[PDB]
């Protein structure tokens, strides 16, 4: 199984993440299980950094 | 006979990474 990436992370991409990373310098991931969005900027998502 | 016992859950889950003017004459 596949767990939730954890709070102030961010899965690397939308679908079938294979890696969580930090959120970077000046952002902030309040939710667990945050993912990047190709849409907009690279380093954000819907509930993502 | 009785059946098998059921196997035991895996380990816990691992952690996270870290961090002047001249005068006049």
């Amino acid at each position: 199984q596949c767990t939730p990436c954890a709070a102030g992370f961010y899965a690397n991409a939308p679908d079938s993440a294979t890696s969580c990373r930090a959120c970077p310098r000046g952002y902030y991931g309040p939710y667990s299980g945050a993912y990047a969005d190709n849409l907009g900027d690279e380093f954000e998502g819907p509930r993502g950094c | 006979p009785p059946p098998p016992p059921p196997p035991p859950p895996p380990p816990g889950t691992p952690s996270t990474p870290d961090a002047a003017p001249p005068p006049p004459p």
